[PDB]
């Protein structure tokens, strides 16, 4: 139940709320105030479900699902059968989400480390809170929001996308694409330079992270660098996710037309609107 | 139908890289243990994997993994509870002995070394053509500590050679001595150089390192150790 | 403010750094470029010396001749016209031939012949590159990680470009060059597919894309939190593991169950990543060769 190395470091301190209440482990697990609350939401929040499953009628993950309200009860409640479940389960994720993420503060705090790790998981929770809390709320009702099922969430993905026309035309979309795709370029180059460097040309000596930074410079004639390329990714990624909500929040109350559309102030200027040849003339 | 045949077998592969995954991270901290360093009954279902061996440059050595594995240090903690899973109180000050959120582990007491075979990290003093090339220059800052009292003033940077970057302040204290912050432990300001994880008085008791032009990978780990330990400690 | 990490408080130089010297031929060695305190606060400041041997020249050459081939293109498609060819520039687009011509050579240039010709520049660029990949690892005596990684993205270049053309018979089903017209024909791929989101091979070439953005958000942070004991020096962590590498792994244990090690976490890391564009090429390879539509196909197996 320990790491070879573990004990030194469970010591008592760190937490948030309770003092030395839930100061301990369950097997490798931390526990704490926020350990407790987690368990909590979650469990509420899967019985709820299964529960949701049956007034829909399947044991079948593949099938389960469950709506947010219909387009009509605005921003107000639900019968639980027709949408309240749904509003339910959701206050249960947001619960779980971030009693996780305060629960990741602990062990920070307990273990001497900064607090990067839950700083990054809060900005995949505010994409999530992005879909099924901001956006509906600005845009007037629970039932814009994406549901919850394996299949079905992905059903609404696109029929959210193409009530903009080709969702490809988002620009902000097309920021967070940009910055998926190179996050994992970064992470193949990054995985494959340091293993290439600790496992060389059998036989040959572990290599240093001077060798590192020439491969790189003999490539391409730049390297980041060991510091570098952990800001990097870290960045990429979050800069991604930060996009993707942004691409959303601005879909359904700023700009609620077909996305390709939007490009057409740029082709509209002035200086060269009416210059005739190309596509656009 | 080929597209059935390419989905099922590709569960199957990543079944298997899973299970090699999972296994390769496996080569330290294993098989795992009692709260009293005997082997734990239940090492889960994955086996150790096979050894390996790292090829260490400069006549370093070798490292197998996984190996038997072994602390090298005195532990002073106790149990405060009579079954597993509660929290080990110090048994003495945990800043001094080295536990917590203060822990070090028993590094090479050797310097990490560049691919040349010099000492990565040396002060700038004696690093032939770096100088600070951005940024507020910290040498001659006065060092303040949680406290708000002043522990010293910054004598030097320590630089990573190959890397280009500074890792560490060498700061001075009241009665002559040094001591090494890591860098990433000070917030450099225009009038000072703030230190949140140490009060002033916890400053003399930073672990001192036996060379004054180099660094051992255990000293580095005890100086690292020491100061994050404060964040809990001292206060 | 406690200090985080994430940009440098004070950026030093010493002499330019020239390289580990190994086997390579260090007479097609550059200089080293200029210093860039912009990228210092975030990264190294040095720029260069790249390596530029032979097949550097060669794919450096092509790769620009694909660029040009379509830049000709798009003025042509401008009239010449400065003011056009911004104003349209993500509308123009260079075409591969019509379904008619199969996959032969015989389209005129202006309907085709130049989409081969470009196309058959990005071939060469490409693969030389690969192979530079290969050739500046082994000079160092390093492992061919690198390379067997970029064999998975040019795995699903190779399949939208030429695989999969060749396989249905026409080049009129690969990528055109164009900014929106790539995504036209991602949109059109989809439809006429009846819908990637019943490939099982799309699905998942998207979970390893969330995932490489999950994992190196995870590894990225973890390194920072870890930095202020000299966690990002992965290489001496992996050889003598310090207390970073000691206080990283618990974290994740503590948190979820189980842990990396410091080299584990790269292998975690490459795989996530590499397996994006290995399962896409092959629900891509898929489509249209072996299953006419997504749907149905789930609808049957
Ligand atoms: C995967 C399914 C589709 C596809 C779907 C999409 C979608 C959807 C999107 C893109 C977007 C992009 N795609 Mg595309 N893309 C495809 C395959 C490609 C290929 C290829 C050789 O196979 C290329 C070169 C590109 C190139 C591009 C870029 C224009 C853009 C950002 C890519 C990136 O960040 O990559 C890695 C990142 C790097 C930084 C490394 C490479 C650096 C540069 C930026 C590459 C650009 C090359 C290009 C010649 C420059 C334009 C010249 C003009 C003067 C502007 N795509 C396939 C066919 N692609 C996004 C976009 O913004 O489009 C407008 C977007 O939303
Ligand atoms: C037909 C579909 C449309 C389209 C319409 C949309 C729509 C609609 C949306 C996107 C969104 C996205 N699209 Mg688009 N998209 C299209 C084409 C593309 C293409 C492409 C190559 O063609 C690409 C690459 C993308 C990529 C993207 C991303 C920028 C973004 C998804 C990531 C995200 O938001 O994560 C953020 C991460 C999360 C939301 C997950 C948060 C996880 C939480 C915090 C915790 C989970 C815990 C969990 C319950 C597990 C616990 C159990 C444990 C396992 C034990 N789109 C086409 C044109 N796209 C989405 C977006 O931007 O969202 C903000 C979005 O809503
Ligand atoms: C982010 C933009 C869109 C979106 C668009 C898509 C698209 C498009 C696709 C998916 C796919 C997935 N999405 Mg989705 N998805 C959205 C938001 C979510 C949320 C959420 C809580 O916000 C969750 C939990 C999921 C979960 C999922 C998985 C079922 C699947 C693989 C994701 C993955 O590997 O990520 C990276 C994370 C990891 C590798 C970590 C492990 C995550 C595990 C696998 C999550 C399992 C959750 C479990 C099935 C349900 C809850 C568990 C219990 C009830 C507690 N999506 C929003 C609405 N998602 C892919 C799929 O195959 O769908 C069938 C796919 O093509
Ligand atoms: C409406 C559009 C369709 C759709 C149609 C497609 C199509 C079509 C394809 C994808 C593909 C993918 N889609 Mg989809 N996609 C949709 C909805 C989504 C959504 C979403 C939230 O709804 C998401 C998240 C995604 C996500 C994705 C990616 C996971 C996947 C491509 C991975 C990649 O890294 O390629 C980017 C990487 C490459 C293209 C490799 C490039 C390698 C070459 C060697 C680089 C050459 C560089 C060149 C020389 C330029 C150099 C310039 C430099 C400056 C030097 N799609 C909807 C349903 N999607 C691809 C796939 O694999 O499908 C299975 C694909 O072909
Ligand atoms: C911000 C950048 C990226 C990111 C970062 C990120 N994620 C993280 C972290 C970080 C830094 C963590 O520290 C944390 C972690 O512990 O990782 C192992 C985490 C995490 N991200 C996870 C998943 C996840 N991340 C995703 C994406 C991303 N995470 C971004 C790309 C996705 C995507 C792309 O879809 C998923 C699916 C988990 C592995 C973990 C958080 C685990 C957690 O919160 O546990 C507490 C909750 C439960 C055990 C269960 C709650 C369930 C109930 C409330 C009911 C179910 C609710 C309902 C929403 C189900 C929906 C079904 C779907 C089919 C729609
Ligand atoms: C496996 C998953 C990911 C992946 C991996 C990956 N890519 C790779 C590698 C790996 C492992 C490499 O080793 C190789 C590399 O060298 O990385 C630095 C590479 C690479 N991936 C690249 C791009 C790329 N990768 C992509 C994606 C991905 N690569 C996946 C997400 C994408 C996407 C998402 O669309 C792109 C666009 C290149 C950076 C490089 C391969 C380079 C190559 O083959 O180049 C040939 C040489 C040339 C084209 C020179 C011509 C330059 C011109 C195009 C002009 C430049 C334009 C302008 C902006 C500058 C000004 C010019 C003026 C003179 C006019
Ligand atoms: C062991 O250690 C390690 C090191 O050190 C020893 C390192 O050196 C490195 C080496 C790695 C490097 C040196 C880094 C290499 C660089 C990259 C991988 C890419 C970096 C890219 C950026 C700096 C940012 C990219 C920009 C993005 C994604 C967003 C902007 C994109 C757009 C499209 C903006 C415009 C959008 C609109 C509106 C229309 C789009 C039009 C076009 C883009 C055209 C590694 C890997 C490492 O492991
Ligand atoms: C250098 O450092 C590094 C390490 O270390 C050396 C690391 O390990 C890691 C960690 C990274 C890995 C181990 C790589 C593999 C991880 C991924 C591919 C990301 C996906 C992760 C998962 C799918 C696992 C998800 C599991 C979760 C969220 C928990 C599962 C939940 C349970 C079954 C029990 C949860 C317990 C609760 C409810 C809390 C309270 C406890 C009780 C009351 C009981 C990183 C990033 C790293 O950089
Ligand atoms: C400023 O003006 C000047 C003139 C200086 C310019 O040069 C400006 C230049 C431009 C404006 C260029 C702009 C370029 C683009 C917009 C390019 C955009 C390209 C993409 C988005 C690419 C998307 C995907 C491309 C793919 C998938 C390519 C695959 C290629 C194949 C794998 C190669 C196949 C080879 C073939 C078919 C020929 C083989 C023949 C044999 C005999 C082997
Ligand atoms: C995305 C896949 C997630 C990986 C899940 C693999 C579970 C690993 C659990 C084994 C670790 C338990 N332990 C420490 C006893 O070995
Ligand atoms: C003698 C002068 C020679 C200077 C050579 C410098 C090469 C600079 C190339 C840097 C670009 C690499 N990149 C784009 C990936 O960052
Ligand atoms: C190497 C990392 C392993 C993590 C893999 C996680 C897989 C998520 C499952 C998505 C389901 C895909 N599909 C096609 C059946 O829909
Ligand atoms: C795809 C989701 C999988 C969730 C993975 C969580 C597994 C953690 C297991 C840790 C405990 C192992 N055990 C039983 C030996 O203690
Ligand atoms: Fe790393």
């Amino acid at each position: 139940a320990l790491l070879s190395f573990e004990r030194k470091y469970r010591v008592p301190g760190g937490t948030l709320v309770g003092g030395n209440l839930f100061d301990f482990w369950v097997g490798p697990f931390y526990v704490g105030f926020f350990g407790v609350a987690t368990f909590f939401f979650a469990a509420l929040g899967i019985i709820l479900i299964a529960w949701s499953a049956v007034l829909q009628g399947t044991w079948n993950p593949q099938l389960i699902s469950v709506y947010p309200p219909a387009l009509e009860y605005g921003l107000g409640g639900a019968p639980l059968a027709k949408g309240g479940l749904w509003q339910i389960i959701t206050i249960c994720a947001t619960g779980a989400f971030v009693s996780w993420a305060l629960r990741e503060v602990e062990i920070c705090r307990k273990l001497g480390i900064g607090y990067h790790i839950p700083f990054a998981f809060a900005f995949a929770i505010l994409a999530y809170l992005t879909l099924v809390l901001f956006r509906p709320v600005m845009m007037g009702a629970w039932g814009y929001a994406a549901p919850y099922g394996i299949w079905t969430h992905l059903d609404w993905v696109s029929n959210t996308g193409y009530t903009y026309g080709n969702f490809h035309y988002n620009p902000a979309h097309m920021i967070a694409i940009s910055f998926f795709f190179t996050n994992a370029l970064a992470l193949a180059l990054h995985g494959a330079l340091v293993l290439s460097a600790a496992n060389p040309e059998k036989g040959k000596e572990m290599r240093t992270p001077d060798h590192e930074d020439t491969f790189f410079r003999d490539l391409v004639g730049y390297s980041i660098g060991t510091l570098g390329i952990h800001r990097l990714g870290l960045l990429l990624s979050l800069s991604a996710v930060f996009f993707s909500a942004l691409c959303m929040i601005i879909t359904g109350t700023i700009w609620f037309d077909q996305w390709v559309d939007w490009w057409q102030w740029w082709v509209k200027l002035p200086w060269w609107a009416n210059i005739p040849g190309g596509i656009n003339g | 139908d080929l597209a059935s045949l390419a989905i099922y077998s590709f569960w199957i592969f990543l079944a298997g890289l899973i299970y090699y995954l999972q296994t390769e991270n496996m080569r330290e901290g294993y098989p795992l243990e009692n709260e009293d360093g005997t082997p734990a009954a239940n090492q889960g279902p994955f086996p150790l994997p096979k050894p390996k061996t790292f090829i260490l440059p400069h006549g370093r050595g070798t490292l197998t993994v996984p190996g038997p594995e072994s602390e090298d240090r005195p532990i002073a903690l106790a149990r405060t509870a009579v079954s597993e899973g509660f929290p080990h109180a110090p048994t003495g000050d945990p800043m001094k002995d080295g536990v917590g959120p203060a822990s070090w582990v028993a590094r090479r007491d050797l310097p990490e070394l560049d691919g040349h075979g010099h000492n990565k990290i040396k002060p700038m003093k004696a690093a032939a053509g770096f100088h600070v090339s951005a940024g507020k220059n910290p040498i001659g800052l006065p060092v303040r500590g949680c406290d708000l009292e002043i522990a010293g003033k910054v004598v030097d940077i320590w630089v990573d050679i190959p890397e280009q970057m500074a890792r560490f302040l060498e700061v001075e204290l009241k009665d002559g001595s040094t001591r090494l912050l890591p860098m990433q432990m000070v917030k450099v300001q225009s009038n000072r150089v703030h230190v949140n994880a140490l009060s002033s008085d916890l400053f003399a008791g930073i672990p001192t390192i036996k060379s004054p032009t180099e660094v051992t990978l255990l000293e580095e780990d005890k100086i690292c150790g020491y100061v994050a330990g404060g964040l809990m400690y001292a206060a | 403010a406690e200090y985080q990490n994430i940009f440098s408080q004070v950026q030093v130089r010493g002499p330019a750094d020239l390289g580990m010297t190994e086997d390579v031929n260090l007479a097609n060695r550059s200089g080293v470029g200029p210093f860039s305190t912009l990228l210092g606060w975030f990264g190294n400041a040095q720029l260069g010396p790249i390596y530029l041997g032979s097949l550097g020249v060669l794919s450096l050459f092509s790769g620009l001749m694909w660029f040009f081939t379509i830049g000709i293109w798009f003025w042509y498609q401008a009239g010449w016209n400065p003011a056009v060819f911004l104003r349209d520039l993500f509308f123009f687009s260079l075409e591969p031939p019509a379904p008619e011509y199969g996959l032969s050579f015989a389209a005129p240039l202006k309907e085709g012949g130049l989409w081969l010709i470009a196309s058959f520049f990005m071939f060469v660029a490409v693969w030389s590159w690969w192979g530079r990949t290969y050739l500046r690892a082994q000079a160092l005596g390093m492992g061919k990680h690198t390379a067997w990684a970029f064999l998975s993205a040019i795995w699903l270049w190779m399949v939208l470009g030429f695989i999969r053309p060749i396989l249905m018979g026409s080049w009129s089903e690969a990528v055109p060059y164009g900014i929106f017209s790539h995504l036209d024909w991602t949109n059109n791929f989809s439809l006429v597919h009846g819908n990637l989101f019943y490939n099982p091979f799309h699905g998942l070439s998207i979970a390893f894309l969330y995932g490489s953005a999950l994992l190196f958000a995870m590894h990225g942070a973890t390194i920072l939190a870890v930095s202020r004991f000299g966690g990002e020096r992965e290489l001496e962590q992996i050889a003598d593991r310090g207390t970073a590498a000691e206080r990283a792994a618990l974290f994740w244990r503590w948190t979820m169950g189980f842990n990396a090690t410091m080299e584990g976490i790269h292998r975690w890391a490459i795989w996530m990543a590499v397996l994006v564009t290995l399962t896409g090429g092959i629900g891509i390879l898929l489509s249209g060769t072996v299953v006419d539509n997504w749907y149905v196909w789930g609808q049957n197996h």
